[PDB]
């Protein structure tokens, strides 16, 4: 109901095996993107272009273990509502283990070769969800959610066009000392 | 020795062969190809599955009465039922395609009739409720059954079978031929790739499309990059005793196909 | 009739020819193959030389579609803000969505291609007027801002909006003009005058042209505050292609237009070609 | 001569001199010859 | 720097990550290929589509509990009907692919048990009613959920959720792991292609397979080239308050797949 | 996806990259170093080669900052 | 080509060309390779 750093952590839950994890358009102008570093530059422009970098860090115990999969879906066909569904597209089958990120890549696929930063258009670049590929299994003595933290960012490719105003700053009256 | 008419195409493991042709059009002398590196956008690894989609499908006849006023259909929504590339088609957000289309249509040295056969690039059809409605999916994408202009045409003024799939339905196009859909009129249509099936010179008219669009690959259940018209110019004039109808059949052949952003199957309208 | 001679870097219109008796028969051929035999006058009749002395740079692409045309024509008014709860409504300001198939004369000009690729030049006209009771007439200055697709839209004509710290905009006076260049701003490697897909927003189905044209908007208002009368001030658009390509001819439109983006025609529309006084042999 | 930034800015391109009707008026796969039978 | 531990796979549009593997077994050393002319008889030209099928493919996950006997897959009819590798497999009469398994079951360091990963070649299947009997089709390609031995196996007697797909019905296979349903012994079975998931080493196990087979191509849909067979020797022992089960998932690449003999889908049984 | 070719001085967008199974594991690492590494598209799926055609001057803090 | 005295008075610099994320992107002090284990 308000901002809050829990908006940020990402639950996982102990024992479940195909369900979701979590799940969200593609829309870098709106949504979950629209306050990030990256969504509040991408929309001083008109036009965007290249591959986003999406990583996921694990915050639970060094004695805990999972398998999630990351699944990237291209504008067509609907969100995934199962993990077969997803894992029919872009995907990517993390281990979690000593090495606490994991860095999937969104390649650009599209027919046109830029995109509208404008969210309110018909289409995005897809679809973006995580699921249980194995499932959460936490060590003796340890109990509750486990959160993971996601991130995102440009890669090498990216590209932005035709400079415009953002919708995320406004007044109505000038401020005075 | 050889001749003009006689000619054979042969894609993956299917052959055409015809002794009536009137040469081949090449759609503006470029002959299909797959997309170079220098023109292309999407950075994942596209798919050719080559023989298995790039091969002749041939669609269900029409036939060609007095009261015949034309035939269109889409590509590659055509063929989205059709063997490997359909399934292809729904499985990859991304694809392109050249094509190689053969309308047959024999008779005999006592029959006339003209037919036009045309390819028309970007052909946006225009609404039968007229003024500012928009064509719903169902009707510009019929399939391989295409659209019958002869159920509301522009010439003599007919209503065929139907009037649409089911009936003047909400959504419809208009189906004037003398108005190609769109506001233009029939005797310019000339100005796009064509042949010509002149019952007293040939029997068949071929086609070869190339990629035609502004965007280096498309997807392709959401956008028709061509639309495929065979029109009666010259009515269908039949001999005493025969029977006033006559059969044409269209057979397409995909040509250098690719598909990329593969995921789960689309999911269209209707 | 062939294209090159020496004298004057001259191209010839028609050859010297003569009487023929042969088996070569130019005039005959087949028409069914989809293809015009490049006839000329010698291969009919019997012809002297003449030279062409014609480049035909005026039927150039370029040329063609290179002068400006009307594309919009908007109105604002200046007069009291008090009172009024939609500034748009009142004129105070105005937007125009920008497209080149609102006037029909150059619509048709574009349309004569599937694919254009060029820049624009644009041409912002404003003139004013005073219907109703004046001393006299005030000097106003004009600012037209384009808001692209994204951009927060103006509500009101002295809106933060219209800081224009990102957005490009022009400030002129009323009576006098704008000018300015603005590059190919497709998305894709060239405009599209037709377009044969759809597209889905789970609500409604758009088809046509109109789902790629996602241009931005041209936001309009009279910077002055009011005055003790009122002020009608017409915006005339115009736009001119520079550095023009063009790809796949069609068949020009025949039918009166009815909207934007959409090719439909109206219906119990008068016949396009002429009937004749007598019959097929008249003159 | 030169005082823009951008290539937008320029005036007109001039005339192409390399219009070819060719693809339009005979878009046919096999040659045809003006003189020699359309079909054999 | 690099161990055996950590490894990454990508094909097609897909990746497989693990931190706890034990290197990854190659098939009798074999990397798969492409079949080359001199070993080739059907003349056709084969349908190589690449990334669209070269791709990991996830079947759905199976619980291992302390009653757990064994699971078994067979390929290809593990992928009949995945994406577009499912699709190419019913419209040709021909086809040939290599495969890359990839199991997966992680747990913690309190936990004990250990899965014996085997590829077996030409697993012929022995009847439940014994005697000369033959197995049915449907018991024989059961698809991506593939045969529970737990219905009715050898080591300590049970019959965990079913006997069979419905029950004990006439046609199906005997489930009897110690006797890997065909009359050997499970010990035996390392003589096979075969990695362990030992939960104290390990949490994933990666076997390569290239095509065996003693004919160049052959039929997809009538013949199953291996068997994947997943089994618990080290029963799983969860610590103290733990939930007594682990899941267990298998994830599917084909790899130089080949297709041949287009025509219209197979018809099989069920 | 590299930076430098020879043809037209082009930059390319991304490599041709074909399957893999290595040791060498470019999508695994650790944020909590406070870097960023440079995964490209080709570090985890098969890619083509494109080329960027594309400077990036629109976004250069001259031109943010220069209306 | 030069009427202004002051540097001041001049249009818009250009293009760096020189844009290096690096130390924004990877300012660690060990140096961290891609591929490479993250933390030996
Ligand atoms: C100071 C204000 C700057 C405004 C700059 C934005 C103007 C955008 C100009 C694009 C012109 C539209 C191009 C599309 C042309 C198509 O409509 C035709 N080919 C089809 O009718």
């Amino acid at each position: 109901t308000k901002d809050e750093v829990n908006s940020y952590l990402i639950p996982l839950n102990a024992n479940r095996q195909n369900e979701q994890v979590f799940g969200t358009n593609l829309f870098i102008g709106d949504g979950v993107f629209k306050t990030t570093l990256l969504g509040e530059i991408v929309q001083y422009y008109t036009h965007w272009s290249g591959s986003l970098r999406f990583s996921l860090m694990y915050t639970g115990p060094a004695l805990s273990s999972a398998k999630l999969i990351l699944a990237y879906t291209p504008p067509g066909a609907r969100g995934p509502q199962d993990r077969r569904e997803a894992m029919l597209g872009t995907h990517v089958v993390w281990d979690i283990g000593l090495q606490s990120t994991i860095v999937m890549t969104i390649p650009w696929t599209s027919g046109v070769q830029f995109r509208y930063t404008d969210p309110d258009t018909y289409t995005s670049a897809g679809f973006l969800s995580c699921w249980y590929q194995t499932s959460l299994i936490l060590p003796p003595e340890t109990t509750g959610q486990v959160y993971l933290l996601s991130f995102i960012s440009a890669c090498p490719d990216f590209k932005l066009r035709l400079m415009k105003d953002t919708q995320t700053i406004s007044q109505t009256v000038a401020l005075t000392e | 020795g050889y001749s003009d008419r006689v000619q054979q195409i042969t894609l993956g493991n299917s052959t055409i062969t015809t002794q009536e042709a009137a040469n081949a059009v090449v759609c503006y002398a470029e002959w299909p190809e797959y997309l170079p590196d220098v023109d292309a956008s999407d950075v994942n690894k596209t798919s050719k599955p080559d023989t298995s989609v790039c091969r002749f499908y041939t669609l269900d006849s029409k036939t060609w009465t007095t009261g015949s006023k034309g035939w269109c259909w889409k590509l590659p929504d055509a063929l989205k039922d059709m063997g490997v590339f359909g399934q292809n088609m729904f499985f990859h957000s991304l694809g392109r395609s050249g094509y190689t289309v053969h309308v047959q249509c024999n008779a005999t040295k006592f029959h006339s009739g003209c037919l036009l056969v045309v390819v028309i690039p970007e052909h946006q059809l225009a609404s039968h409720e007229g003024g500012n409605v928009s064509v719903k999916y169902t009707f510009t994408h019929p399939g391989e059954r295409g659209i019958d202009l002869s159920s509301a045409a522009d010439t003599i003024g007919p209503g065929r079978a139907f009037y649409t799939t089911k009936n003047n339905e909400v959504g419809g196009p208009v189906k004037d031929v003398i108005y190609n859909m769109n506001g233009t009129l029939l005797g310019n249509l000339l100005i796009f790739p064509h042949q010509f099936i002149n019952l007293r010179t040939n029997n068949t008219a071929t086609i070869v499309i190339p990629y035609i669009n502004s965007v280096p690959i498309d997807s392709m259940t959401r956008h028709n990059n061509v639309s495929l018209m065979v029109i009666p110019i010259a009515p269908l004039t039949v001999p005493t005793g025969a029977t006033p109808s006559l059969p044409i059949t269209v057979t397409i052949a995909p040509m250098c196909t690719e598909f990329s952003g593969i995921r789960s199957k689309s999911i269209v309208p209707q | 009739e062939e294209v090159i001679v020496e004298k004057t870097k001259q191209t010839v219109a028609s050859i010297s020819s003569g009487p023929k008796h042969t088996q070569k028969v130019p005039i005959l051929t087949a028409n069914e193959t989809g293809a015009t035999m490049p006839v000329l006058p010698s291969d009919s009749i019997e012809t002297r030389t003449t030279y062409m002395h014609f480049n035909g740079s005026e039927t150039d692409v370029e040329c063609f579609l290179g002068r400006a045309a009307c594309v919009h024509v908007t109105e604002i008014q200046n007069k009291d803000a008090t009172g009024i709860d939609n500034h748009r409504e009142a004129k105070l300001f105005n937007d125009w969505k920008i497209n080149l198939s609102s006037l029909v004369q150059l619509r048709k000009k574009l349309e004569l291609f599937t694919y254009v690729r060029f820049d624009s030049e644009y041409t912002i006209l404003a003139t004013a007027s005073q219907p109703d009771s004046a001393n006299y007439s005030s000097n106003l200055v004009v600012q037209a801002m384009y808001v692209p697709p994204g951009a927060p839209n103006p509500k009101e004509w002295d809106d933060y909006t219209w800081q224009s710290a990102s957005n490009p905009s022009v400030f002129f006076k009323v009576g006098d003009t704008s000018r300015f260049s603005v590059p190919y701003v497709g998305l894709a490697s060239a405009y599209n005058c037709f377009y044969d897909g759809y597209s889905h927003d789970d609500a409604e189905t758009q088809y046509g042209i109109t789902v790629l044209n996602h241009m931005g908007s041209m936001a309009f208002r009279i910077v002055n505050e009011h005055d003790e009368h009122k002020t009608l001030v017409k915006i005339r658009v115009y736009h001119r292609a520079k550095h023009v390509e063009a790809w796949i001819p069609r068949a020009p439109r025949a039918l009166p237009y009815t909207s934007i983006g959409r090719t439909n025609y109206p219906k119990n529309t008068e016949p396009v070609i002429k009937k004749r006084k007598g019959d097929i042999k008249s003159y | 001569i030169n005082y823009y930034k951008d290539a937008a800015s320029t005036s007109s391109a001039g005339q192409s001199l390399s219009m070819d009707p060719s693809k339009f008026t005979e878009p046919v796969k096999d040659l045809m010859l003006k003189g020699a039978p359309a079909l054999n």
